[PDB]
RNA sequence: AGUCGUGCGUCUAGGAGAGGGAACCCACU
């Protein structure tokens, strides 16, 4: 490596990349399967190679990086790509006689030890549009309603009427949320995900309770 | 000092022009795409080659279109007439370097040897996962698969186990990369080499630093300077040339820039040649020949060799170096060669030792190179050889720099040898010869056929030699009147020549036009060539009647010629030829195409024509004066036309030829067993064309 | 700063230009050279670690590159001339006829006696090989930093004025942000880090949006730091509009236009914005005070303001611990 | 140096999108914010990371090393 | 259209064009350049004679002399890299060219190489673009002088002092030479006495004699022996009364002097060194008086009535301020205040050094009773010098008054330039004195009011305003030659009895004549500089309630731009010179990088203002406020 | 062993050797990375 | 509308540690 950049800068460029983890669950941990160190069955190794030339700078993306282990027919580990252009993230750019040349390894990992393993960037979530259940109470000068814009969801709900009195029975409910994901899972399979490894948990509690 | 500093840059960058924007371009194609031009953008960006050119960019703007567009052609071309050797390789890792991936393969030597690929081909590669390993691979599937990428050959490491490293180019948006995977096998098949076009593309990118940028630019030749005619007369005397070949030549020299010699074919063109060379060496100053085909290199070599004579008289012969293969170069010229030359000058510890002792062979070798080219006087070699790497890495100035058959290659071609610091440029070209070679049609269209001489003479007129001695002044008496536009003096030798019999006999005459009554013509639908058997029997009986007349009297070793303008009826005439006469037609006949035939002259010159059916007015190549000109001009003493009367009487060209030739008396209808009284079916023919 | 060797540089990973810049900024180039990045801060006592001006940064911002710094650190070492034909020499020690060698490794070292880039270097490890002759020799290497470790970025070795040999070593470290770390918008606010949660814990708006830095609300009365608020607000507008906001002293703008541009581009126009907890998703009863706002990274960092002592070196004048946490002081 | 890979706020890929940000500021000589909304950045800390973003990278490279 | 209002918006055009001419660094360098310029060869022709003659001076660019090597070109990335000194040498010929030494060269200078340096020449010498310079590179560590702050000299500051102190009011000028030889020279007039003392007595402390004397000796001394021609002088309306009555107990005492070899014995009385009052004493104390005794207004004795006039404009400052119908001065004033920049730093440090030198040569020519000149004298002084800070004549100096040279800070561009642009005050950082500590209101335009340290320093260091410059110096002679041709009377031939009204034309705190229509004079000094016929950095202020001119031209002088209103409109009211057309014309010029901020300060546009003449200005807070939805600030009314 | 600022040509001197360039007069002499194996994490 | 010039290169596998005072300047609570 001799780009201007530093070895750790470059690293944790890389480390952000999103990739392909449509098989993730085939894939096991590198700290559980017995191996001396990043096994092809608990790894992913990629290559990344690039220098520049004359006086044309070289731009390193996501596409450059080039798989090497054996994924044993498995669409994992591909860098996401989402561009209209297609190249990707832009990982470094490369001046004439600036040589970059490094291995990659990727683990299977959950973004609670990194953020770098996030598969949705943005979780919105909202419920009770109207101010039903008296959860918020509204910051006004001169009136609440003028000041607070309705929110998108409320459409979907019966406006308020001031006729009736507060019902302290009621619930938070219909809750509006929004996935969005990074690329590395299409939505539908974060929440998948997500539901799978929420049922994982409470059983492994209920395991854990009965072994006791 | 400064413009010392300025100078070394310029011929630095010259010499060192990146082809990473040839490759960018080139890359893109598509190899399975079958088109008049690579890419589907509108047609208007094409523009004709201008006269004049405000600056540099915009003559690289209009010629960087066409050179793709050649280039393009080119490929096409060698992608259906020829069928290069399939191989296959295993891919590697991949290196994004600017713009573009290179990616490492493991190929075994044979195979690349049987192939015949070098670091500067251009391959295309595919995926084929159906393809059955014994299935007989072939250009057809390439062309018709459905994944195809190009791909340029960096560098070839050979390693144990007959292993060859190979680096490929491809351009990195191209999504093919998506299938170049670990351990994947790719399907790879040459296409052409790229070195002449990348030649091409840096002399058009430095142009811009070139000294006769601005002549290049303008294409005005320097006005000509007022000699004295004592000089002139005392260099005709001294040298033994015509009065206007010396005048020609001292007026040429005498201004420094573009000079414009015309030489018409057997003016001595070659002779023209030696003596500028020998006046510029009597008046060290290195001079660069270079010429189209290796032919001519060799010819210009051989004619070197005798040495030549300088003002005093005293003939001397400088240290010559031919740039070029032996194999491609002729065998006389291998002792004149580089590397011959340089072999004549010359005359683990074991590993260790043998490794040391190549390298050392090899400084040795490049010293002698170098110490050859800077003691070398005189450098001959072609237009695209003039860029080798070993002159770039010399980088010696050529002062003096001679293009032959400037008429015969393109612009490009003849402003590579300019990038040494050319000052004095002198280009020799016949307009009236063939022009330069061509692969696309429509690049012609945009004027791309057009020389840099061409757009030279029609600025000013170049010095024509007036006299010829070879060719007979009845065969140039009509090339005089319309070619030439007149101009043109017969030698001393009119009807002097050696060649005295085979004169005298009226069926045999200096020029002769024997028309065919009735004449069918077959196409072939896959070379597209026309055949037609009324032509081949007519030679076949003319030449048995002349081989008959002076079977013993008079040797016909190398000394008749058959042309025709389509290869098939050559190879057909060949083959008739061999089937009917044998073995003697090898070296007795010489069967070869018109425009192959240039440079080569002969006794006899038999002229076939193959347009004979009437029913299209289509004239074809016959049309263009210039290919007339060059298979009349190629004969010395007998001329035999054959070809339909009223197929080329359609055209003007052709029509004005006829009419001279009837107020000559040169016309005499001929038809199958003209020469043969016992078949009456042709006498009374010819009765009743009558 | 890659050829400048300087003693103590500090390069921030992502330089960002603030969301609401001075017009005079631009004749200062501070847009060219930002010192700061803008980070999404919400002004709220959410967890009670942000008391006492403290903040709460995000920790999957903090690993997902916010305030992350390179740290530059040179060394430079000489072969000063001690007397006439007497010169120090760049080796490696071999131990024989040494009699002063210290903790240091000196495996790291290498034949010519300087360690090259990319070199684990901590504690004690010897950066510059060095040894005066004695009249066989004596070590005289310069030891790294006992505080401070990294990578060894760079080794140039070259003559001084003099003609004798000079070496100088600039060694590189990444340094994330810690809760000791010390931060400061602009606008006289100090604030040490009281806690990192992670984006799942901090809470989050109606949008999904969850805040890089949480600051608590009582740092604006007494500090009077009205001026805070309205940053965060013009570079919230600015974002949602895109165009860079003026933020110049005695601009004609004024409070009331930002707020109406903001509830022009669907906001709550003082900038209140109701926000969830991430603890258990409930409303939060009182709306939170939201936007981005321009933060800068103080040289003050806990790492290298941490010191202890359990009886070190002590000064030989009256045996007593000697002063400096980089010299093991007390 | 480079345009962050993700966004601190929320994790969204930003990187890909910086040069097609430029050509659409340059080529299509479109405002930053109808550039950025057609990239297709919504929150607006995406927002402010592309666009308070500095390319310190080409200055660097501008350099021989 | 062209000569249409300007807005407030479009101002801010015109700073960038100021920022372009000039930058944030442009004191140092100005300074710099000027010095190097014009300072080195006034200091060699100074002391070129010897009993040993110097021509000119010249300085080549920097090189570094490599011991067993071949001298180089040296950059300043490879002075930092390499620990070396980044100076140019000097070259002296001497007649009866030798090497002196080394001046060090501050970056961005023009006697670098990446001044004539592009932005493509920058990267290729790897230097920063953005990198502003204005420092010295020494032994690699780049070095920045602080401007330090000092009273303004050839002024007279009238103080009052403590009741337990037997003095009331004390009048002290600083005299100072402009030119060279500059030595301090602290002249105070004091009045002993408090209220109802009843002994309203002024003695001033002439130079090397303790003992103070009456300033009716000096006069008598002088030449003015005449009682009234001392009062006349020394009070000029001689309708009032009050001052007569408080300068009788003066001339009480005074009367027993009426001759001037009496009065120049008495003088020399004090200080006894072994000589003879009457014999060779006579012609030390006249000699004495003609240099020692105000020496900036001059050095000759052709006319010594000048020295008589200022110290009888002194008494009457004094007797102002003691009657209270002067206000006393204040020291916090920038007007009395001077920031010395790396210029006049450098000029002392080289004057000490080069004279050093010449005694060292002397010395050597001396034992040589039947070249050797000492280069390093030259170059470690100014290595050390800018090496620990310590701005003394030689190492041993322990009064050197350190921290004048400080380590540039590189934690962020903002912190280097800040402190680029740093001013710092003599004053020790101990004491618990608030007065000098808090910011006077002249520092507004000129010094920032925020920007400061918060600790002992603070109130001490000071960082200049964006639009602030320090005049870098100019020759004051073409404006006296222009004032003295203009109509301006010799003060020789002044006759305050005869002449009620005049106007004293101050020019360098020297008092050449008076004036009898100021406002002529003015409006046509007004116009002068604002055509560029003269430096725009002299100031001129006008006081009509004093009636006193005073010129301005020394170095040290904050001063920033403003724009210039004029009457002249056709619609009538107050307006801008500058107007859209000079807008227009400045985008253009951007747009193509013709006319820059040098052609708004030749057209008269834009004018520089210092503290000293601000006293004597009104300035409106925008464009067109001041001149024709509760959400906006309330603006103050255009009373004016 | 080392390279040059500008030339970043590799030299390869050894012990009791000039340390300037043999390219061009420039002596900064920078040195090459060491050839030992690397690893950074993102973390 | 049916044909064509141009280029490439030849030797490669063996055990242990211990130390700077003064002055100046910047900066933090
Ligand atoms: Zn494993
Ligand atoms: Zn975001
Ligand atoms: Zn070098």
């Amino acid at each position: 490596n001799t780009t201007v950049l530093a070895d750790e800068f470059i690293a944790h460029r890389l480390g952000l990349i999103p990739l392909q983890s449509m098989d993730i669950e085939q894939l096991e941990y590198s700290r559980d399967c017995f191996c001396e160190d990043h096994c092809d069955k608990c790894s992913v190794v990629l290559t990344l190679q690039a220098f520049g030339e004359s006086e044309s700078t070289t731009n390193v993306y996501s596409k450059d990086l080039v798989i090497v282990s054996n994924l044993m027919g498995r669409n994992i580990g591909h860098p996401i790509i989402q561009d209209k252009e297609g190249n990707g993230v832009l990982i470094c750019k490369l001046r004439k006689g600036q040589e970059l040349k490094l291995t990659c390894v990727a683990k299977k990992g959950i973004a609670k030890e990194h953020a770098k393993w996030g598969p949705a960037a943005a979780i919105e979530f909202e419920y009770d549009p109207w101010n039903k259940l008296k959860h918020t109470d509204y910051w006004y000068e001169q009136d609440s309603a003028k000041e607070w814009p309705q929110s998108k969801n409320c459409e979907y709900e019966d406006p308020p009427n001031e006729g009736d009195p507060f019902d302290y029975k009621a619930q938070a409910d219909t809750f509006y949320m929004n996935v969005e994901s990074v690329g590395s899972i299409p939505v539908d399979q974060v929440v998948v995900r997500g539901i799978d490894t929420l049922q994982k948990k409470v059983a492994s509690i209920l395991l854990a309770l009965t072994q006791m | 000092a400064e413009l010392a500093k300025q100078e070394l840059e310029h011929m630095r960058k010259r010499l060192n022009v990146d082809m990473n924007p040839l490759y960018e371009i080139i890359l893109q194609w598509d190899y399975t795409r079958n088109s008049e031009y690579p890419d589907d953008e509108p047609i208007g960006n094409y523009s004709d080659v201008k006269d004049f050119f405000n600056s540099p960019a915009d003559y690289q703007k209009v010629m960087k279109p066409l050179l793709l567009l050649e280039s393009w052609q080119g490929l096409c071309s060698s992608r259906d007439r020829e069928d290069y050797k399939p191989f296959s390789i295993i891919v590697g890792n991949r290196t994004a370097v600017s713009d573009f991936y290179d990616v490492y393969a493991s190929v075994a030597k044979q195979v690349i040897q049987d192939c015949g690929i070098s670091e500067s081909d251009l391959i295309v590669m595919a995926y084929l996962p159906d393809f059955r390993p014994d299935k007989r691979l072939s250009s057809d599937d390439f062309k018709k698969a459905q994944h195809t990428c190009l791909a340029k050959v960096r560098t070839l490491k050979n390693t144990k186990g007959g292993n060859v490293d190979v680096t490929l180019r491809i351009h990195r948006n191209h999504s093919f990369s998506k299938f170049l995977t670990l351990r994947s096998e790719i399907y790879c098949v040459k296409v052409m080499q790229m070195t002449t076009i990348e030649r091409e593309y840096s002399t058009l990118e430095g142009l811009e630093y070139y000294d006769l940028v601005g002549q290049i630019l303008q294409a005005k030749p320097s006005p000509p300077v007022n000699v004295d005619a004592a000089e002139i007369e005392t260099v005709k005397k001294s040298y033994k040339l015509n009065t206007s070949q010396a005048e020609a030549i001292v007026n040429s020299v005498s201004k420094e820039g573009f000079s414009l010699i015309q030489g018409p074919p057997g003016t001595g063109k070659t002779k023209t040649i030696l003596g500028i060379i020998g006046y510029f060496l009597s008046t060290k100053q290195k001079i660069l020949i270079c010429a189209p085909s290796n032919a001519a290199v060799d010819e210009i070599c051989l004619r070197l060799k005798s040495g030549v004579y300088d003002k005093q008289g005293h003939q001397f012969k400088p240290q010559l170096v031919r740039v070029g293969r032996s194999d491609v170069v002729n065998v006389a010229i291998k002792d004149l060669t580089l590397e011959e030359l340089v072999d004549k000058r010359i005359g683990d510890e074991m590993r260790e030792k043998n490794s040391v002792n190549y390298r050392n062979r090899d400084l040795d070798r490049r010293n002698a190179q170098a110490h050859i080219l800077a003691v070398s006087d005189i450098i001959c070699s072609t237009l695209s050889g003039s860029a080798h790497d070993v002159l770039a890495t010399m980088g010696i100035k050529f002062d003096t720099v001679i293009i032959d058959e400037a008429c015969q290659c393109t612009e490009l071609s003849s402003i590579i040898p300019l990038r040494y610091g050319g000052k004095r440029c002198i280009m020799v070209g016949d307009p009236n010869q063939l022009p330069p070679t061509v692969l696309s049609g429509a690049a012609s269209n945009f004027k791309y056929n057009q020389s840099l001489f061409v757009r030279m003479e029609k600025n000013s007129s170049p010095y024509l030699l007036d006299v010829q001695y070879r060719m007979h002044p009845s065969i140039s008496k009509f090339p005089s009147s319309e070619f030439y536009q007149g101009r043109l003096k017969d030698g001393p030798g009119m009807d002097i020549l050696n060649k005295r019999p085979w004169h005298q006999l009226e069926p045999l005459a200096p020029y002769k036009f024997f028309d065919i009554i009735s004449g069918r013509q077959e196409q072939n639908a896959k070379t597209m060539s026309y055949t037609n058997m009324e032509e081949i029997r007519v030679a076949i009986e003319l030449v048995d009647y002349l081989f008959r007349k002076f079977d013993n009297k008079i040797d016909f070793t190398g000394k008749i010629g058959i042309i025709s303008p389509y290869r098939e009826q050559m190879q057909k005439m060949r083959k008739e030829f061999a089937r009917y006469f044998g073995g003697m037609i090898n070296k007795s006949i010489d069967f070869n195409t018109i425009d192959g035939f240039q440079g080569q002259e002969k006794e006899i010159i038999l002229i076939s024509c193959v347009r004979a059916d009437d029913t299209k007015s289509s004239v074809g190549f016959l049309k263009d004066f210039r290919r007339m000109n060059v298979a009349l001009t190629r004969a010395k003493t007998s001329i035999w036309v054959l070809g339909h009367q009223r197929s080329l009487a359609k055209s003007k060209l052709w029509r004005d030829l006829i009419e001279d030739a009837k107020d000559r008396s040169c016309l005499a209808y001929a038809c199958s067993g003209f020469l043969d009284p016992r078949n009456n079916r042709a006498q009374s023919i010819l009765r009743k064309f009558n | 700063y890659n050829v400048r060797m300087d003693t103590m540089a500090n390069i921030l990973y992502y330089p960002q230009k603030p969301l609401g810049t001075t017009r005079a900024m631009e004749y200062l180039k501070f847009r060219e050279l930002p010192a700061g990045q803008n980070a999404i801060v919400a002004i709220a006592c959410y967890s009670g670690y942000n008391q006492e001006d403290s903040m709460i940064m995000n920790q999957s911002s903090i690993d997902r590159g916010l305030f992350r710094s390179l740290f530059f650190r040179s060394y430079m070492d000489q072969e000063k001339k001690y007397g006439m034909s007497i010169t120090e020499t760049f080796e490696k020690p071999q131990r024989t006829n040494t009699l002063r060698m210290k903790h240091g490794t000196y495996d790291k070292l290498d034949d010519d006696g300087l360690i090259a880039p990319g070199v684990r270097v901590s504690g004690e490890d010897v950066i510059i090989g060095k040894t005066t002759p004695i009249s066989s020799k004596r070590d005289a290497s310069t030891p790294l930093r006992s505080t401070e470790n990294g990578i060894v970025d760079q080794v140039l070795v070259t003559t001084n004025q003099d003609g004798l040999k000079f070496v100088k070593v600039r060694v590189r470290t990444t340094k994330i942000p810690q809760i000791g770390d010390k931060f400061a918008s602009r606008h006289g606010q100090k604030g040490t880090i009281g806690i990192t949660y992670r984006r799942e814990d901090m809470p989050f708006t109606a949008e999904g949006i969850v805040p890089d830095l949480i600051i608590n609300p009582h740092a604006i009365p007494s500090r009077m730091t009205v001026a805070h608020l309205i940053e965060c607000l013009l570079s919230k507008v600015a974002a949602l509009s895109g165009n860079e906001g003026d933020a110049s002293p005695f601009t004609d703008i004024t409070v009331e236009g930002i707020s109406k541009l903001l509830r022009e581009h669907g906001y709550q126009s003082r900038g209140f914005e109701v926000m969830y907890n991430g603890h258990t998703g409930k409303k939060l009863m009182a709306q939170i005070f939201f936007g981005p706002t321009y933060y800068q990274r103080l040289r003050h960092m806990v790492d290298d303001k941490i010191h202890a002592r359990a009886r070190g070196p002590m000064q030989v004048l009256t045996r007593q611990p000697v002063e400096g946490r980089s010299r093991d002081g007390g | 140096m480079i345009v962050p890979v993700r966004c601190f706020s929320c994790g969204k890929v930003v990187g890909d999108k910086w040069e097609s940000y430029l050509n659409l500021l340059q080529e299509d000589e479109l405002d930053e914010g109808t550039a950025l909304s057609r990239l297709g950045l919504k929150r607006y800390c995406c927002r402010r990371m592309i666009l308070t973003h500095v390319d310190l990278i080409e200055k660097f490279l501008r350099y021989n090393p | 259209d062209e000569s249409a209002p300007i807005t407030a918006e479009d101002s801010w055009a015109v700073i960038s064009a100021f920022f372009r001419e000039k930058g944030l660094v442009s004191q140092q360098l100005d300074s710099f350049n000027q010095f190097v310029d014009y300072t080195l060869q006034d200091i060699i022709c100074e002391d070129s004679t010897l009993i040993i003659s110097f021509g000119k001076i010249y300085v080549t660019k920097p090189m570094v002399n490599e011991s067993d090597g071949v001298t180089h070109a040296l950059y300043p990335q490879e002075a930092r890299l390499r620990n070396l000194t980044y100076s140019s040498g000097l070259f002296v010929d001497v007649k009866k060219k030798v090497f002196i030494g080394r001046l060090p060269i501050m970056l961005r200078s023009k006697n670098c190489y990446l001044s004539e340096a592009t932005e493509s020449d920058l990267y290729k010498l790897k230097e920063c673009p953005f990198d502003m310079g204005g420092y010295f590179i020494i032994n690699g560590s780049e070095k920045v002088l602080i401007a330090q702050e000092r009273s303004a000299g050839n002024i007279v500051q009238v103080f009052k002092k403590a009741a337990p102190s037997p003095i009331s009011h004390v009048a002290e000028i600083r005299s100072a030479l402009e030119k060279g030889s500059r030595f301090i020279s602290t002249l105070q007039v004091k009045l002993y006495g408090r209220e109802g003392s009843s002994a309203r007595t002024i003695k001033a402390t002439l130079p090397y004699i303790k003992q103070d004397i009456p300033i009716v000796i000096i006069f008598r001394a002088l030449g003015i022996i005449p009682d009234g021609e001392i009062l006349e002088h020394i009070c000029y309306d001689v309708n009032d009364w009050q001052m007569l009555e408080m300068l009788k107990p003066c001339v009480e005492d005074g009367f027993v002097i009426q001759d001037r070899e009496t009065a120049l014995d008495f003088i020399g009385r004090r200080g006894t060194a072994l000589g003879i009052k009457k014999e060779k004493r006579i012609q030390y104390a006249k000699d004495i008086l003609q240099k020692e005794f105000l020496p900036h207004i001059t050095q000759l004795e052709g006319f010594e009535s000048r020295k008589a006039f200022f110290l009888g404009y002194m008494i009457n400052r004094l007797l102002l301020c003691a009657l209270d119908r002067k206000d006393q001065d204040d020291r916090d004033h920038f007007g009395k205040k001077r920031l010395d920049l790396a210029g006049p730093l450098l000029a002392q440090l080289f004057k000490t050094l080069f004279k050093k030198l010449t005694k060292d040569i002397f010395r050597y020519m001396q034992r040589t009773v039947e070249l050797a000149i000492n280069a390093k004298t030259i170059t470690s002084g100014l290595k050390y010098a800018l090496a620990t800070g310590n701005w003394g004549e030689q190492k041993k100096a322990m009064s050197s008054r350190a921290g004048v040279s400080q380590v540039l800070n590189r934690y962020t561009y903002s912190s280097t330039l800040s402190h680029l642009r740093r001013t710092n005050t003599p004053i020790g950082r101990d004491g618990k004195l608030a007065k000098p500590r808090q910011l006077h209101n002249t520092h507004w335009g000129l010094v920032c009011p925020a920007e400061t340290p918060e600790g002992q320093a603070c109130g001490l260091v000071k960082n200049l305003s964006l639009m602030s410059c320090i005049s870098v110096g100019t020759d004051p002679m073409p404006i006296i030659t222009f004032l003295s041709e203009w109509g301006m009377e010799p003060l020789e031939d002044y006759v305050p009895h005869q002449s009620p009204d005049a106007t004293r034309v101050f020019v360098n705190g020297v008092w050449h004549g008076v004036h009898r229509n100021p406002a002529r004079l003015m409006e046509t000094l007004r116009t002068l500089r604002r055509k560029g016929d003269i430096n725009p950095e002299v100031s001129m202020i006008r006081d009509i309630r004093e009636k006193e001119l005073k010129i301005f031209t020394d170095a040290g002088r904050v001063y920033r731009p403003l724009f210039i209103v004029e009457d002249d409109e056709s619609l009538g009211h107050k307006e801008l010179k500058v107007r859209k057309g000079h807008i227009a014309k400045l985008m253009a010029t951007e747009y193509q990088d013709e006319y820059t901020w040098s052609s708004l300060l030749n057209e008269g546009l834009v004018e520089y203002i210092d503290a000293e003449e601000e006293e004597s200005i009104l300035i409106a807070m925008q464009p067109e406020d001041l001149e024709p939805d509760p959400a906006k600030r309330i603006r103050v009314s255009h009373h004016a | 062993k080392y390279i040059c600022a500008e030339c970043s040509s590799k030299l390869s001197l050894s012990r009791t050797d000039a340390v300037r360039c043999k390219d061009c007069g420039h002596r900064i002499l920078l040195k090459a990375r060491t050839k030992r194996l690397v690893q950074f994490e993102a973390r």
